């Protein structure tokens, strides 16, 4: 299962 | 930064004429991930030529697998064509049974 | 015997031609599960492995929104990246990010990952003690810095001892035959004259898994990597891998060379001497 969230640079 | 890909052209399986088999093109360690494989018999694009997902190793450069079916025999000669901007012109290696 | 779960992500710019390339995919150790792309006819997260075709359907409408944003922010990561290194709008730049959990014997998480390149170079990488990040350079300190304002490795160690292993372990029962397998590869020499004092021997290894594997020559007992070539292992096709290791040996000296393989479906390490 992928990661939820993405960080933004 | 720019990565050379390498490329790896050989068979599923052992080959024996006559015996249907599994033609693979393994192109590794490139960067950027533009780039184009075909595949040739007797120099010219086979007809049915697919290739997996794009992934990358630790190094971050990415690498392919392009492939299809092939029945290897005596007479006939096939290749893999790559080309890439790291590459003056298409680089072309030819399939080894002894590899 | 300790197992992974690993996700791919790549976005490339392509000034002129559109929304940059979105490529991401799925692994559990060496087998391939899922794949999204944006440049499929129709973007969706698909199953490429047997074993997970078995999802229902808000597994698949879950996956492909959490890869759709992924992408979004991922290319709005591409334009933070143009105005971190002052970069024209009009070259194409990669970004590319693996992160993923290791699932230990014990049922506990042995290792994390979360690391991200541009253009083929370091970015920024969580460290092992997944609480702190390390930037590559300047520009990747600014994105150190507000991940740390925002307690990112921390929400990230909350997914991996979370939702990772749970359906890590889900992946790895539900493909027990396949994940839980460890294939021993089919070994033989090969004999190659080069000219007529020479002669190449070829170690063969072909469908094993996973792709972990050792192969080695030896002289008289002794490890040689003198006039050897060994080949990055190689995938099947099928789900298995190859990988062969060649040695230049002078006419007559055949039968003191010994070839040895390592690998994990093997019960014990083999030794293989050229049987004509």
């Amino acid at each position: 299962i992928r990661y939820p969230k993405t960080f933004g640079w | 930064i720019q990565r050379t890909p390498k490329i790896q052209v050989y068979s599923r399986h052992p080959p024996e004429n006559g015996k249907p088999n599994f033609l693979n093109c393994y192109v590794s360690g490139f960067h950027p991930s533009d780039i184009e494989v075909d595949l040739l018999k007797n120099g010219e694009k086979m007809g049915k030529v697919e290739h997996s997902d794009l992934s990358f190793s630790k190094d971050w450069s990415f690498y392919l697998l392009y492939y299809t079916e092939f029945t290897p025999n005596e007479k006939d000669e096939y290749a893999c064509r790559v080309n890439h901007v790291t590459l003056s012109g298409p680089r072309t290696v030819k399939w080894d049974r002894d590899m | 015997g300790s197992h992974s779960m690993k996700y791919f992500y790549t976005s490339v710019s392509r000034p002129g031609r559109g929304e940059p390339r979105f490529i991401s995919v799925g692994y559990v150790d060496d087998t391939q599960f899922v794949r999204f792309d944006s440049d499929a006819e129709s973007p969706r997260e698909e199953p490429r492995a047997p074993w997970v075709e078995q999802e229902g359907p808000e597994y698949w409408e879950e996956a492909t929104r959490r890869a759709k944003e992924a992408a979004q922010t991922h290319r709005e990561n591409l334009r933070t990246a143009l105005r971190y290194y002052n970069q024209s709008e009009a070259g194409s730049h990669t970004i590319q990010k693996m992160y993923g959990c290791d699932l230990g014997p014990d049922g506990r998480l042995l290792r994390g990952y979360h690391q991200s390149a541009y253009d083929g170079k370091d970015y920024i990488a969580l460290n092992g003690d997944l609480r702190s990040w390390t930037a590559a350079d300047m520009a990747a300190q600014n994105t150190q810095r507000k991940w740390e304002g925002n307690r990112y490795a921390e929400r990230f160690r909350a997914y991996l001892e979370g939702e990772c292993l749970e359906w890590l372990r889900r992946y790895l029962e539900n493909g027990k035959e396949t994940l839980q397998r460890a294939d021993p590869p089919k070994t033989h020499v090969t004999h190659h004259p080069v000219s007529d004092h020479e002669a190449t021997l070829r170690c063969w290894a072909l469908g094993f898994y996973p792709a972990e594997i050792t192969l080695t020559w030896q002289r008289d007992g002794e490890e040689q990597t003198q006039d050897t070539e060994f080949v990055e292992t190689r995938p099947g096709g099928d789900g298995t891998f190859q990988k062969w290791g060649a040695v230049v040996v002078p006419s007559g000296e055949e039968q003191r060379y010994t070839c040895h393989v390592q690998h994990e479906g093997l019960p014990e390490p083999l030794t293989l001497r050229w049987e004509p």
